[PDB]
């Protein structure tokens, strides 16, 4: 984001007439922008989704089993506190 | 009751009033209902008109030490002027002077950091806490006037606590003994050690001994000198002895550049008191 | 032998005070509990001379009516009281058992003190004095609140929610949820009511999302010997439930011992479940009498909104297109004009989106969405899930949290 | 007697004249008030003190807070209105068992059911119902009020406003009118979303609307939204609304965010 | 002495709440 900003100096700065570019790296920023994906696509978008239920049902599956290990252990705690 | 509540909407000021008191009487019970209605007594309080004001504050006030917050019920109790009496032993009076103190130390505390910003005082909040430190002097209870005098910062009702007491050689020891182990600040400390200096030389038989030690923290020779010159000149051989005995027990605080100073100071008993 | 128990109690509550473990005067308790049914007016009056001298002020006003030892003494005899039915002698001998409590100014007092708030407000239920407690008991709670004595702190909550609402002072029970503080859970059974208190009271009051939780946080919690606590934790879960769209399961219908008491529960689900409003009516006015009894019946009238909704759930799902009129058919309205209501039933249906559906009034004719195979179950479901895999790894931590290796 | 009773008695036989009047304030503005304030304030007080008057301030105090909620009625005046019923509120609850049943009981209540019904408070209007016995259910007032209410939750707006002919006391008229201004903007709300478009008769129809003038000047003023082309209403269906799964992704993954780096950190 | 047992208290209270940060340093040391 402060690369973004620093470029929009130097384009400020270009506006005013001060400083002007090697026209190799402001084809690399337009470069940059041209390959800008669509973050607005909608089969991409339930692209998204799907992965991030699956991924996020595989955490809930990690969360019970460290349940089930946890509550173990704090009932074995029990029994060597009561012992 | 919704019924209290609709007589603080009608115009006769005097009928309003009268609901309010009603309320009052039955604030511990009817709490939460007239909670939702704070504003009404709001600006029944701001309300430059009404007679009954301070009622007005004190049933705020109540409805607000009943919701457990207690800064706006203190502000409100401090607003009920001569309708808050610290005599009465209420739960509701207990709890907002324990408040009232507390805030009352945290902001003299504060104002004694800021050397640059006086920050204002409420006159009304002063007056809660003059009138507790009284309580406490006409009960007898000497001892909590003078913890609450220290944690107040004010000086003068040291004094007063300390010149009414029954037992002034005990307070005065006791006071030392907290100034020592509470007063976590060197200004402060120094300063109720000047106090208790001048109370000290106000009594018909000064413990010089104590004067002494509270001189001796302070690092003051010139006076430990002039009353050392008193008791060498005195005609009585008990207050020559009594010269002796602090002679050595400033001796044992081991305090060199102190002693010297209050040697040179001095203008056969001379020559045993430089030995 | 009673009067052997009696003394081994008796010890058990000195050694306790002696020992300061509040423990040892819960077993004592326990034990004075399991007496009751062999309470004897005779036995208690000889430990009743065992435990007072003869000739005490106490001991005299105790006798009149047949600190930690003055006021155990108050215990067993306001429980006989009222296990004779004397609920005036109770009255007086709560009042008079309470009135010593304020003189004594011990913090072991907390435990016998707090079993007598419990049995204290009881005579005045059995009495119908309810209302003549809140000028009594509440600075009681002021005085617990005072000494910072937490478990007369929660005790006397609960009976502020269970006063007020048994005199449906529902606009003012939320009134104290907002204002009292969370006290740890010291009390299983106590926190529990605390717990089902704000259960019955977001029951009351449409937070139905609040309302489960609490409704199982207690339930979660309640104990099996309090089946009909269970029960009642049982049967407000069931209205919430049915309230929130979800039908209860019938697992919970089969648990053993509270069959009977949940019969009126399962069959309004069912009906609810089967989203017909005429044996709604035929359940709901059979056992109305018995929903009198619970008080519940103002959350019975709900019902059949979300069983018009159970029925609409049937119809648009199951059925791709029908015409309003056999909207309301399959309904069952009584009413004069099935065509508008039922056409206006699904505007609100529509409109409250409980249906993938679409009207078509110029036919006539309803179109439900395609519910069958749709889109990605998705952005729900994975919105869903996360509150409660959250639920769990800060459960876990819980857990960890309380992990002591 | 208490003289001030005597006088605030007298104040309120000028109030109820003035009421009769129609003299909304100025000198009947001066009477009403003292009245009401005097009356009010004495029963109400919520102390309620067991005098040997007792009974007569409570009952002088309920019938002020009746006609003082009637005038909010009349003034027009929802405010009014609910702080006067508020405030007659406890004495129609701690005070019925020492006070006789009064004949406006019912009818206020019922209103107070309907202004709620307009305001959309079902679940006080609940309550409320819950709050009453059977025998205030069986009066045509409250009966009324229920009836409404079930007509407005199944919809039939049509019977709402045909009931608004059967209303049974005139201080209801308002309200009614009222509600049927609410009933129409909720039809309104749910043609927006039911149909793609609609025919002018049809949108009529469901509204109710006497004349072409009056749906086209309610749809300019409620909602300009509303484009009328060829005699239909274009009702402007959101962009993504109904169907599921059609928010914003970036939102909903950071939510993911959100998720994952608060529970882990903890790790 | 009766003001004593609460300044005295006050003295301990406030010694332990250093405890604190004493073992916070520990806790991450170790």
């Amino acid at each position: 984001d402060a690369r973004l900003r620093e470029i929009r100096s130097y384009l400020e700065l270009v506006i005013q007439e001060k400083l002007p570019l090697n026209h190799e790296i402001l084809y690399h920023l337009q470069d940059v922008f041209n390959l800008l994906p669509n973050l607005s696509v909608l089969e991409l978008v339930k692209a998204f989704a799907v992965k991030t239920n699956d991924m996020m049902l595989v955490i809930y599956l990690s969360s019970l089993i460290r349940s089930v290990i946890a509550l173990h252990n704090l009932i074995n705690n029990k029994m060597l506190n009561k012992e | 009751a919704g019924g209290m509540l609709a007589m603080l909407s009608e115009h006769s000021t005097s009928l309003k009033l009268h609901a309010l008191s009603n309320l009052n009487v039955y604030a511990q019970f009817l709490w939460p209902e007239i909670s939702t209605s704070i504003p009404l007594l709001e600006s029944l309080y701001e309300d430059e008109e009404f007679s009954q004001r301070p009622l007005a504050a004190l049933v705020v006030s109540k409805v607000f030490y009943f919701l457990g917050e207690l800064n706006d019920s203190l502000a409100y109790a401090l607003g009920a002027g001569s309708l808050f009496d610290v005599s009465e032993d209420s739960d509701y009076v207990r709890t907002l002077l324990d408040k009232a103190i507390d805030e009352y130390a945290s902001l003299r505390n504060k104002s004694a950091e800021s050397k640059e910003e006086a920050v204002n005082i409420d006159p009304r909040l002063e007056a809660i806490v003059e009138r507790m430190l009284e309580k406490c002097i006409l009960d007898g209870r000497y001892q909590q006037a003078m913890g609450m005098a220290i944690e107040c910062r004010r000086l003068d009702k040291l004094e007063e606590a300390i010149m009414r007491s029954d037992n002034a050689p005990g307070s005065l020891a006791y006071c030392i003994n907290v100034s020592h182990s509470y007063v976590n600040r060197r200004e402060y400390r120094q300063e109720v050690l000047r106090l208790l200096v001048r109370v000290y030389q106000k009594l018909p038989s000064p413990d010089y001994l104590s004067i002494c030690q509270c001189l001796m923290f302070l690092d003051q020779p010139e006076a430990v000198a002039s009353i050392l010159e008193k008791l060498l000149r005195a005609e009585k051989l008990e207050d020559t002895l009594l010269s002796f005995q602090i002679a050595f027990d400033l001796v044992e605080n081991e305090h060199q550049a102190f002693l010297l100073n209050v040697r040179d100071r001095l203008s056969e008993r001379l020559t045993k008191i430089k030995g | 032998p009673t009067l052997k128990h009696l003394k081994e109690i008796a010890s058990l509550l000195e050694t306790g005070s002696y020992t300061k473990e509040a423990r040892r005067i819960s077993r004592a308790i326990r034990l004075t509990f399991a007496v009751r049914r062999k309470l004897t007016a005779r036995v208690l009056h000889f430990f009743l001379d065992y435990a007072l001298t003869p000739g005490s002020e106490a001991h005299g006003k105790i006798s009149a009516f047949l600190p930690e030892l003055e006021i155990f003494c108050y215990l067993i005899v306001l429980l006989f009281l009222i296990d004779q039915k004397l609920h005036n002698e109770a009255k007086a001998c709560a009042s008079a058992s309470i009135a010593r409590l304020k003189s004594l100014k011990r913090r072991v007092a907390d435990v016998l003190a707090s079993k007598l708030y419990s049995f204290y407000s009881l005579s005045y239920e059995l009495t119908g004095d309810l209302a003549e407690i809140r000028g009594e008991l509440l600075t009681l709670h002021r005085l617990t609140t005072l000494h910072h004595d937490e478990l007369g702190q929660e005790t006397l909550l609960n009976l502020l929610l269970r006063n007020y609402l048994h005199y449906n002072l529902y606009d003012q029970a939320e009134k104290l949820r907002s204002k009292a503080p969370s006290f740890g859970a010291h009390s299983n059974q106590q926190h529990c009511r605390h717990l089902f208190y704000v259960g019955k009271i977001q029951t009351i009051q449409l937070e139905y999302t609040d309302a489960k939780e609490s409704l199982l946080q207690a339930a979660r919690k309640a104990p099996i010997a309090a089946r009909g606590f269970r029960i009642q934790c049982n049967k407000w879960a069931v209205i919430v439930r049915l309230l929130l769209g979800e039908i209860p399961e019938r697992t919970m219908f089969m648990q053993k011992g509270m069959e009977k008491a949940l019969r009126p529960y399962f069959e309004l689900t069912n009906a609810v479940r089967i989203g017909d409003l005429e044996l709604f009516r035929g359940v709901t006015e059979k056992f109305s009498s018995t929903f009198d009894k619970d008080r519940t019946h103002n959350l019975i009238v709900r019902l059949r909104h979300n069983v018009i909704r159970t029925g609409l759930r049937n119809i648009s799902i199951s059925y791709s297109r029908i015409s309003l009129s056999d909207v309301a058919k399959k309904l069952r309205l009584d009413s004069p004009n099935p065509v508008a209501d039922a056409e206006s039933i699904v505007a609100k249906a529509i409109r409250d989106g409980a249906i993938d559906a679409t009207l078509d009034h110029g036919n006539g004719w309803m179109l439900s969405k395609e519910t069958g195979d749709i889109y990605s179950t998705t952005e729900p479901q994975s919105a869903f899930d996360s509150r409660i895999a959250f639920c769990l790894n800060m459960h876990n931590e819980a857990v960890r949290a309380l992990r002591y290796p | 007697m208490d003289p001030k009773l005597t006088e605030i008695a007298q104040t309120f036989e000028r109030f109820k004249a003035a009421s009769v009047r129609n003299d909304f304030d100025t000198c009947t503005r001066l009477l009403t008030q003292l009245k009401v304030s005097l009356i009010e304030y004495r029963s109400l007080p919520p102390m309620f003190e067991a005098t040997p008057n007792a009974v007569h301030e409570l009952t002088l105090a309920r019938d002020i807070y009746e006609h003082a909620v009637v005038l909010s009625v009349k003034m027009e005046d929802q405010e009014a209105f609910e702080r006067d019923f508020c405030q007659l509120k406890p004495y129609y609850t701690d005070a019925r068992g020492r006070i006789p049943q009064s004949t406006q009981e019912y009818p206020i209540l019922g209103l107070n059911l309907l202004r709620l019904l307009v305001q959309n408070r079902i679940a006080e209007f609940h309550t409320e119902l819950e709050l009453l016995s059977s025998t205030a259910l069986e009066n045509p007032c409250i009966k009324h009020a229920v009836e409404l209410e079930q007509s407005f939750m199944e919809g039939a707006y049509n019977r709402v406003l045909s009931a608004r002919q059967t209303v049974p006391h005139e201080t209801y008229v308002h309200f009614m009118d009222l509600l049927a201004k609410t009933v129409r903007d909720e039809i309104a709300g749910c043609s927006e979303k039911a149909y793609d478009t609609l025919s002018v008769n049809d949108a009529r129809q469901l509204l109710l609307f006497s004349s072409d003038k009056d749906l086209l000047e309610y749809i300019k003023e409620e909602h300009p939204e509303w484009e009328i082309k060829d005699g239909c209403v274009v009702f402007q269906k959101s962009k993504d609304s109904a169907t599921c799964k059609e928010i914003p992704s970036l939102l909903l993954i950071n939510q993911t965010l959100s998720y994952a780096r608060e529970l882990e950190r903890i790790v | 002495d009766l003001y004593g047992r609460l300044k005295s208290l006050e003295r301990q209270i406030e010694f332990k709440g250093i405890q604190e940060e004493y073992v916070k340093d520990e806790l991450k040391n170790l």
